């Protein structure tokens, strides 16, 4: 969790795909939204409320 | 950093800039590049010139006829049964599209590569059609091909027979130089001097490659009618001479001199005038092109 | 080896085979908390 | 929660109702509506440049935020087509809006379909990779309770892209009294559904890099418009998908491209005409019908000199003969096939590249580039269902099309014999233990072999000098021999032509940097495609005079006396040569738009074969 510069050689690269940064959810009963939830960066999921 | 070979240096110069592609109002395509074949001896710096030219082209790949270590020569495409995607292994020809391939051991090439190269060289594609797809890859490449003659060096007794390539792959070319180091005492002692001078001493390269890209992107050289008429006259004369040597020897010449060679002079003149970025190449440029072409034709009439 | 995570304009700037000098942040994955324990995929 | 009014939606629907309103203008979109109503098709294709010129801001808004904007567009479309015909507009619960035009910044490729273009109608070219089974999806499901004599209609909303709830996804099976409900499949309503996968073209893609592909969900109206291997341009809405319910999420949002339309990127199905062009073709035919074949033949393949007989023959190929399928399915082919054999530097490959650039659905096959299983079709298992699917080959792709065989001499005997039934009957009967089929490839073949020894020896016979069996040379119906005479006079001819074409430039468009029925007669020197395309359809029947003359000339050709000594046959005269005579006669008549093959075409055909086949070996 520090700042690290390194030398390396790439050997593959997965596709460019879509990870979220803001996500709006909505309830199933009243349909109220809970918009603009701060999804974290990097590989870090988020347990729904 | 090579002793002599001045015609070969100027030939490499013309090669690196190459001609100018023609797409005609019908739709057909004519190449805008030059091919340099370098038959000859071991001792001369054939592979070393190949090495430098790869270094000095903007984009260039120096390979063997027998593919490369974990890299083919022509491209291939193959279905992937899991994901169904047609993965495209890129050979030298396509990995240096828009560039200079420097093939070595052209004599010693694969048969599949021989066929695909026959399609690829003078007309700029590599078509492949696997079980599902039918591609036509784009292969814009200029060839610097080396090779040895079969019998070690050029023996004079086997002239007109000491080459194993087919005429339908010497046709594709635009100048074909033989290199033999036969009997030159002064040249060879000076050559020893030159090489050890390199050993002890050890424009610019980056500037030259940038200038090469600059000329190629900026100017389209395309000859003038007077130059075309001069080339016409010397073309009839050259073809008459080739026919004459053919019937004199009474056996068909081992190296075509064809309309491909006419257009080779055209491309050579265009590249020369590209050195000055003048969109109308001069009769002087076409004359020096014919000079280089006669120094190429030294073997055919021979 | 190391698994690497790019971002918006670090994506597709490098193609497979290109050596890199790359400046980033060491990290372990966070997906909700094998003879070993406490070993998340770095 | 019904909305009373929204200024945005009202404004957008008004703007697009105006856009569809085409009477004060030339009537283009009104005509489009009328023709699609007549067709029963229910998608209307609106050009984005039209939308941009009439209102740039709406084009920006729509190309930045599609789905609701297109809901407005489609509601306007329903209102408009109701005003033209309320009865038809009532017929379909929705009508749709395809797109077209210059998607300037919105034209990328699947390598360059970044995360900037979400909910934006992106344009993307690429090759298909998969073709999932086109299976139904239920939209409005009707049920019947027999205990209570009841009927219900559960309703489903196509939330393929939004959030979807179990309450929306319920399929009812019991009433309130726990009775059994029986589905009414017919009374229900369904829409097709197919997934496919577009891929960055390998001719376009980076050389050394893995493929990149995007998933495309074709709902109804776009079921079979894209099979694997095809070139296709897809324009539609890149979006995100909902992960199924669950208290956790990683940020991953696997994305798709709900295609708004897909068109054939080949751009070779191009019959685009006007009535003036039809009249132009008609006069071009009828005024000088008798010389028109030579007009076309001299015209075809400029930027090359002479070879006039070969130009005539490639016309006979491209125009084609006429396929015949008699009473019991005895299918006698109607394609020409030409073998260029000749010295190097005789523009054989240039003719091949000409027909590649011109003839629609032309495809190149190299000697050892394509090989057998690649050339003809193949059978392979799925591995997702253990079922044998069929992978159409180069020839099957080229069904009713052209294949240009570079270096035909170099195809090994296995493939040279694998091409046999496609050469004659235009089919490949493939089979393995699970599945068998007769794939149909009514192809035409222009093949440029090269001679043995690397160059033709004049004194040696053609059969000695061609490394090809009489078996195959029968199946080929014409073999044209292209020698480099090397004379200075014809060299002057060819050379002046060649250097003139080296001097020809883009007229005016260029400065010095490198990269109508008749033509403006440029001294240094389109409708070809138009006329040959219309020419292909005509079936000019043979006259009695032509049939008797062509028969007698064939008998003469069979007889040995017709060839003098010192000449050597290049292809033995089997009955394939007679059928060649008939096919070439039909192709000439089709050039003339005759509606009958006459003695003129018959004698042209016999002239063609007499020049093509019998060669004068010299001593
Ligand atoms: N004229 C020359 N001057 C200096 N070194 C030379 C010369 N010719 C050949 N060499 C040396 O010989 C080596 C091998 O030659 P090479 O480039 O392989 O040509 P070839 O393939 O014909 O042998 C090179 O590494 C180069 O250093
Ligand atoms: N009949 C012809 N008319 C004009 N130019 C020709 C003719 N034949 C050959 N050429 C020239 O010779 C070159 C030969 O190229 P290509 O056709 O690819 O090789 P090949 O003729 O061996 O198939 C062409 O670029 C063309 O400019
Ligand atoms: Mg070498
Ligand atoms: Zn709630």
């Amino acid at each position: 969790s520090h700042l690290v510069k390194i030398p390396g050689i790439i050997i593959a690269a997965s596709a460019v795909r879509a990870k979220a940064t803001r996500i709006s959810i909505q309830c199933r009963s009243c349909r109220n939204t809970l918009t603009n939830i701060a999804m974290r960066p990097g590989l870090e999921g988020y347990a729904l409320p | 950093s090579i002793f002599g070979g001045t015609d070969m240096k100027k030939a490499i110069a013309c090669l690196l800039f190459g001609g100018s592609r023609k797409r005609l109002p019908d739709g057909l395509t004519r190449r805008g590049d030059i091919n340099l074949l370098m038959l000859g001896d071991p001792g001369t710096a054939k592979s070393q010139l190949l090495k430098f030219v790869e270094k000095c082209s903007p984009i260039g790949v120096y390979t063997s006829g027998k593919g490369s270590s974990a890299a083919g020569l022509t491209a291939s495409v193959m279905r992937d049964p899991s994901s169904r995607n047609f993965i495209m292994e890129g050979g030298a020809m396509v990995l240096a599209d828009g560039g200079v391939v420097c093939i070595d051991e052209f004599d010693k090439m694969r048969e599949d590569d021989r066929v695909a190269i026959h399609e690829a060289m003078e007309q700029q594609t590599i078509s492949i059609a696997k079980a599902g797809i039918t591609t036509t890859l784009n292969s814009r490449c200029s060839v610097l091909a080396a090779a040895n003659s079969v019998f070690g060096r050029w023996d004079e007794t086997k002239g007109e027979d000491n080459i194993d390539f087919m005429p339908t792959i010497l046709s594709r070319f635009d100048m074909i130089f033989i290199v033999k180091d036969e009997h030159n005492e002064e040249r060879d002692v000076m050559l020893a001097k030159h090489v050890i001078t390199l050993h002890v001493s050890a424009i610019d390269l980056a500037k030259l490659k940038k200038f090469i890209a600059y000329c190629r992107v900026k100017c389209g050289p395309r000859l003038s009618a007077e130059a075309a008429e001069k080339l016409k006259n010397r073309y009839i004369i050259m073809r008459s001479g080739a026919r004459q040597h053919e019937r004199d020897s009474d056996r068909r010449s081992s190296i075509p001199i064809t309309v491909r060679q006419l257009e080779a002079i055209v491309r050579i003149a265009e590249a020369l005038s590209k050195m000055k970025l003048q969109p109308f190449a001069t009769e002087a440029d076409v004359e020096e092109a014919l000079r280089l072409f006669q120094v190429s034709t030294l073997d055919a009439a021979l | 080896h190391m698994q690497l995570y790019c971002d918006r304009y670090l994506c597709d700037k490098v193609v497979p085979g290109n050596r890199v000098t790359i400046m980033g942040i060491y990290s372990i994955k966070k997906f909700g908390l094998r003879v070993g324990v406490g070993i998340r995929s770095s | 929660t019904v909305v009373l009014d929204d200024v945005e939606l009202r404004e957008a629907q008004r703007d697009y109702l105006d856009f569809l309103d085409d009477e004060e203008d030339q009537g283009i979109y009104q005509s489009k509506v009328r023709e699609l109503i007549s067709d029963n098709q229910y998608r209307l294709i609106v050009n984005v440049n039209d939308l941009r010129r009439k209102n740039e801001k709406r084009a920006n808004r729509l190309l930045n935020n599609a789905f609701e904007e297109l809901v407005a567009f489609q509601r306007a479309l329903k209102d408009f087509v109701a005003s033209i015909d309320a009865t038809y507009a009532k017929q379909y619960e929705e009508f749709y809006v395809g797109l077209e035009g210059s998607f300037g910044s919105k034209h990328v490729s699947p390598r360059t379909l970044t995360s900037c273009f979400l909910s934006c109608v992106v344009c993307v070219e690429g090759i298909v990779t998969k073709c999932s089974l086109v299976r139904p999806k239920v939209v409005r499901s009707v049920h019947y309770c027999p205990a209570t004599k009841k009927t219900i209609e559960r309703r489903y909303s196509d939330l393929t892209t939004l959030v979807a709830f179990p309450s929306s996804s319920v399929y009812p099976t019991k009433d309130e009294e726990n009775n059994p409900l029986e589905t009414e499949y017919g009374l229900s309503v369904y829409k097709d559904h197919q997934t496919i996968t577009i891929q960055e073209m390998p001719e376009k893609a980076p050389a050394g890099q893995l493929p990149r592909s995007v998933d495309v969900i074709l709902d109804d109206d776009l079921v079979d418009k894209a099979k694997p291997g095809d070139r296709v341009q897809v324009v539609g809405t890149y979006r995100c998908l909902p992960g199924k319910k669950g208290g956790y999420t990683s940020g991953t949002f696997r994305t798709v491209l709900i295609a708004c339309n897909v068109k054939q990127m080949s751009k070779d199905a191009q019959p685009s005409f006007s009535a003036e062009d039809i009249a132009k073709i008609k006069k071009f035919s009828k005024t000088r019908s008798k010389d028109i074949f030579d007009q076309l033949a001299k015209s075809l393949a400029p930027s090359i000199h002479g070879h006039d007989y070969v130009k005539k023959a490639i016309l006979c190929l491209l125009l084609g003969g006429v396929e015949r399928d008699l009473e019991n399915g005895s299918h006698i082919r109607g394609d020409i096939n030409i073998l260029l054999i000749g010295d190097p530097s005789v523009a054989k490959s240039q003719l091949l590249r000409y027909v590649l650039c011109t003839a629609p659905r032309a495809i190149p096959t190299t000697g050892r580039g394509s090989s057998g299983v690649g050339l003809t079709a193949a059978v392979t298992t799925d591995q997702e269902t253990g079922e044998r699917r069929l992978e159409a080959g180069a020839m099957v792709l080229a069904d009713r099309g052209v294949v240009c065989i570079d270096e035909f001499d170099k195809m090994s005997d296995m493939d040279r014999t694998a091409i046999h039934e496609v050469m004659e009957q235009g089919r490949v009967t493939i089979a393995k233990a699970g599945i068998h089929a007769r794939l149909n490839a009514r192809c035409s073949v222009l093949a440029a072999a090269n001679p043995v020894y690397g160059r033709y020896d004049q004194y040696k016979t053609p059969m000695e000098n061609i490394g090809l069996q009489d078996s195959l040379l029968s199946r080929f119906d014409l073999l044209f021999i292209m020698l480099d005479q090397m004379d200075p006079e014809q060299d002057r001819e060819i050379s002046d032509h060649v250097l003139r074409m080296h001097r020809y430039r883009a007229p005016g468009e260029q400065d010095g940097d490198a990269m109508q029925i008749y033509e403006k007669h440029d001294n240094l020197l389109a409708f070809m495609k138009k006329y040959i395309h219309v020419a292909k359809i005509i079936k000019p029947v043979l006259t009695q005079e032509s049939a008797t003359y062509i028969a007698e000339e064939y008998s003469r050709l069979r007889s040995q006396d017709s060839m003098s000594s010192d000449t050597a046959r290049t292809s033995p005269v089997t009955a394939r040569t007679l059928e060649t005579l008939i096919r070439l006669a039909t192709a000439h008549a089709k050039a003339r738009m005759s509606k009958t093959v006459d003695l003129q075409d018959a004698e042209e055909a016999v002239e063609l074969v007499q020049y093509a086949y019998f060669k004068k070996v010299l001593e």
